[PDB]
């Protein structure tokens, strides 16, 4: 399970790097629409001999092919996307950190000073890699502007 | 000792935690009736008496756990 | 026209309860696209209790999910939502703390509500995914440019 | 047939395929964790209320 989990580790590290390299875009493949065919044919219900009710039937099963064929090209696309992917998977790096877990030797106990630092591990990871530097106006500066203009009299 | 308890062990780290602790709780309350509706033996008086005392071992502990369970001294 | 006489974000109703109304106009049950149409009005009233639920905890319960459907809250609103219920989470903190069951978990508890009070680490996923945020603007102005091309033809 | 000139795929199957997974929140795996080093901090710590030591090596008095 530990490799199970490193090579899908590895998986997902080789999937980022061959879709980073080919620059697309990250929700275009996952889109069945961009891989709908707009130039299709499209088959004209005045030459296929129905009746009264049975145009939106037609019209449904019309569309409901196009868009079954476009979900299955969708599913060629990843089925192909992996053997590339799996293909590098076997020739990667495989340096990835651990997981924080408190240090606990064979007869030894476990101190509280290291059971903290592991959960300064898990709440430094939940700031974001990229954030807004959202500003809190502190104390210290709106005491000092709130009776500069209490001081005029407001 | 050492292969039974580790075959005993890894049957057990492989269960989810909500089925540990309420097959155990199961087997601990079991245990107790059999205690319980046993009328006057005194093995019956014995085991009873015996789980006020680790009760008292884990209170005893509660109160002072750098030094341990209270003895008379 | 009917219901389709006010748009799709501009009415009174909550977007999953327009959607509903608008597949009930234009479609027959028997179709495909009424399916496909009461099928999106349930992944969008998924998406609007997930917004009922994250700002339960700032407007109450009686949120009026409708106004921040429509016209969500800036970063600069996410911010002053943080800031006027945090004397009550700083307060909630230290109160959950005092009576946490071990001193791991009063660390625990204060040192998450130290990542989560900083208004800094909301994770925005337009700051942290640019590319992403584009392009989940670009499926529904995709969607729309799909309704002016059929009237650009008709 | 104006229809047919629409994309045939429909707004939930984009919906459906874009948004598959529910993703694992950030939060999730501190809240996990801190529940799980909480049973570490009882068991091993020797200042926690309910210590193993005295019941695994048990004391010389």
């Amino acid at each position: 399970k530990k490799q199970a989990t490193e090579n899908l580790m590895k998986l997902l590290q080789a999937y980022k790097d061959i879709g980073d390299a080919k620059s697309e875009p990250l929700l275009k493949n996952h889109n069945p629409r961009t891989f709908e065919d707009r130039d299709y044919p499209v088959p004209d219900f005045r030459t296929q001999n129905l009746k009264a009710g049975d145009v939106p039937k037609f019209f449904d099963t019309v569309i409901s092919t196009r868009a079954s064929a476009a979900i299955a090209s969708k599913d060629k696309f990843w089925a192909g996307r992996k053997t590339e992917a799996e293909a590098a998977s076997a020739k990667a790096s495989a340096a990835f950190p651990r997981v924080a877990v408190p240090e606990w030797k064979k007869g030894k106990t476990v101190s509280i000073e290291n059971l903290n630092t592991v959960t300064d591990k898990y709440a430094a990871a939940l700031v974001p890699k990229r954030k807004l530097a959202l500003p809190v106006l502190p104390e210290g500066v709106k005491k000092a502007v709130e009776d500069f203009a209490a001081s005029v009299g407001q | 000792i050492e292969a039974e308890a580790a075959s005993i062990l890894d049957r057990h780290l492989a269960k989810p935690v909500a089925q540990i602790r309420k097959e155990q709780a199961s087997a601990y309350a079991s245990l107790l009736k059999r205690a319980e509706t046993a009328k006057g033996a005194k093995w019956a008086e014995k085991y009873l008496e015996d789980v006020k005392a680790v009760q008292w071992f884990d209170a005893s502990v509660a109160e002072a756990p750098a030094s341990g369970p209270k003895v008379a001294a | 026209l009917g219901p389709q006489m006010e748009a799709l974000g501009a009415s009174d109703l909550l977007l999953s309860e327009q959607i509903r109304v608008i597949t009930e106009h234009r479609y027959t049950p028997d179709r495909l696209q009424y399916k496909e149409g009461m099928k999106l009005a349930d992944k969008i009233a998924a998406q609007e209790a997930a917004l009922k639920e994250e700002l339960k905890v700032i407007y109450g319960d009686n949120v009026d999910v409708k106004h921040f459907q429509a016209s969500p809250r800036t970063p600069v609103q996410q911010l002053f939502d943080s800031l006027k219920n945090a004397a009550a989470n700083k307060e909630r903190a230290a109160k959950e703390a005092a009576a946490a069951a071990s001193p791991y978990l009063a660390y625990a508890v204060t040192k998450k509500q130290e990542v989560q009070a900083d208004p800094s680490n909301i994770p925005f996923d337009e700051v942290l995914y640019p590319q992403l945020s584009e392009e989940l603007l670009e499926l529904e102005l995709s969607d729309i440019r799909e309704d002016e091309i059929a009237l650009e033809k008709a | 047939d104006r229809v047919l000139s629409l994309p045939a795929v429909s707004k939930n199957q984009v919906l459906e395929n874009v948004f598959h997974t529910a993703p694992k929140a950030p939060v999730e795996h501190l809240e996990k964790m801190v529940s799980a080093n909480s049973k570490v901090y009882d068991a091993l710590n020797l200042q926690s209320k309910r210590v193993l030591i005295w019941q695994v090596k048990p004391a010389l008095f």
